[PDB]
């Protein structure tokens, strides 16, 4: 009743109703997806075309961490921002201090810190985003993903957004049908197919496909863009 | 830093026709010692863009940290950051200026003496000199500390002029440098027989060459001398 009007208010029953309300946020966001394959990550997702006059593959939305974290999220766009802004401050102060690109279960610490702190006060607003991020280190691929409460949990393959119910049935049929795992191209290939497949709960407005990864036999370890013919090729595949 | 310690000695440099090359030894010396060897004091930023930097070793390190952080910090949100997007020498010797002048200002300075090298986008080639007091300029051929008084002697025979640097083709350019590099080895009590150089050109690519080693020297008229003055 009266416990649902301010943060970091305990109901009753031991709930937070203004983190809830940030997942109902976060649950009006497009889709957002992110695979592990054997030796790396793919971020996939989908930017709706409102208006013909949006400049095409421009309102870049994937975003880059120090030169080896890949960062989506679904929700509130600035909150995602803001967030990724506070990563990148926390990436530069560890290789700063300790000389070597942070791990990323540390960034993800260091994030979910970040985000759990925004739960603690009534003076503040919880974030309304929720973020699928990752890379490679030294220990190999890192896979997260990161809720508005602040919990984050590490994942095979990990789904958010409106479409996040297909997008994440597709993705267990993928885990359960490759045990063995997935090369980087094939994960890109999949991870296009799964987006314009989830799509298919919005069929109102047209989208744009962006995929982006990181691996160590395909990029030496670092995050880029696919833009060339493998974005074609992904494409092609997807609408086939 | 008030008082430096362990130190770097000259970089030398100059622009040809088509692009610049700059030089430097690898050695850092701790107080007439000749302590460590293998010091690379040529960092190259980007592909367009070599920094050449003597002086205190830490102070260098900390700037080579600063390159780095600058380039990661212009990658960000940046669709174009191997293209149109991408940092300039321009913008290197600007932020290194503005760097040096304010630590300066606060009484703090990074004791060094910087050469930034390399080729803008339209083509045209960049070298420009700022030291610890903000100081700055540029000239068609630049060198630091003790090389500035014995490098750009000859290095001004070749590049006399504006007018002479489209006249004068890399190889001379280079031959140029290398005979430089040599007659420091000779004078230059904190010198080394080891250095790097750099090519920074508007149609080839940016050529780094390390481990290059003074060549075929003059000592055998050392046999003649005999004692001061009246001996023998």
């Amino acid at each position: 009743t009266g416990y649902d009007l301010s943060n970091s208010v305990f109901s009753p029953d031991g709930r937070n109703f203004q983190v809830e309300y940030a997942v109902k946020a976060v649950e009006n966001g497009t889709t957002s997806i992110g695979i592990k394959c054997n030796d790396g990550v793919v971020f996939a997702v989908e930017k709706l075309i409102t208006s013909k006059l949006l400049v095409p593959q421009k309102n870049v939305k994937i975003q880059v961490v120090d030169r080896h974290i890949g960062c989506v999220y679904s929700g509130l766009i600035p909150d995602g921002r803001h967030l990724v802004n506070r990563g990148r401050e926390e990436a530069a102060s560890f290789k700063k201090l300790y000389k070597t690109p942070i791990p990323i279960p540390a960034f993800a610490d260091r994030l979910g810190q970040y985000v759990q702190a925004h739960t603690l006060y009534n003076s503040v607003r919880p974030f309304g985003v929720s973020t699928i991020f990752g890379g490679v280190d030294k220990n190999g691929a890192h896979l997260y993903m990161l809720e508005p409460s602040g919990s984050y949990w590490g994942y095979k393959g990990a789904a958010t957004g409106k479409g996040r119910q297909s997008a994440k049935a597709e993705l267990e049929k993928l885990v359960d049908h490759h045990p063995e795992g997935l090369s980087a191209r094939e994960a890109v290939k999949q991870a296009a197919k799964i987006i314009y497949l989830a799509h298919e709960d919005n069929k109102e407005k047209d989208f744009e496909l962006e995929i982006s990864w990181c691996s160590l036999s395909e990029t030496n370890g670092l995050h880029k863009f696919v833009k060339g013919d493998l974005l074609q090729e992904a494409i092609d595949f997807a609408q086939k | 830093t008030q008082q430096p310690i362990v130190t770097g000695t000259s970089v030398i440099s100059m622009k040809y026709d088509n692009g610049v090359i700059i030089a430097a030894d690898n050695l850092g010396s701790y107080g007439s010692l000749l302590r460590f060897n293998g010091v690379e004091r040529l960092i190259p930023v980007g592909d367009n863009t070599v920094v050449g930097i003597s002086g205190d070793i830490s102070d260098m390190q900390h700037i080579e940290r600063l390159l780095k952080d600058l380039v990661t910090e212009n990658a960000y949100d940046n669709p174009l950051a191997d293209a149109e997007e991408a940092l300039e020498p321009s913008y290197i010797f600007e932020y290194l200026a503005t760097v040096m002048y304010q630590r300066r200002s606060k009484m703090n300075p990074l004791w060094n003496a910087i050469i930034v090298a390399g080729v803008q986008s339209n083509g045209d080639q960049f070298l420009r000199y700022v030291n610890l007091l903000g100081v700055t300029y540029s000239s068609p051929t630049l060198a630091t500390g003790f090389g500035a008084h014995m490098a750009n002697p000859l290095l001004r025979k070749v590049v006399d002029r504006e007018s002479d640097i489209p006249k004068t083709t890399v190889q001379v350019a280079e031959e140029a440098i290398v005979n430089a590099m040599r007659v420091l080895y000779y004078r230059d009590a904190r010198s080394s027989r080891n250095f790097s150089l750099a090519i920074i050109d508007k149609n080839t690519g940016l050529t780094f060459k390390k481990n290059l080693q003074v060549e075929n020297m003059k000592w055998d008229f050392a046999k003649d001398i005999k004692g001061y003055g009246t001996q023998k």
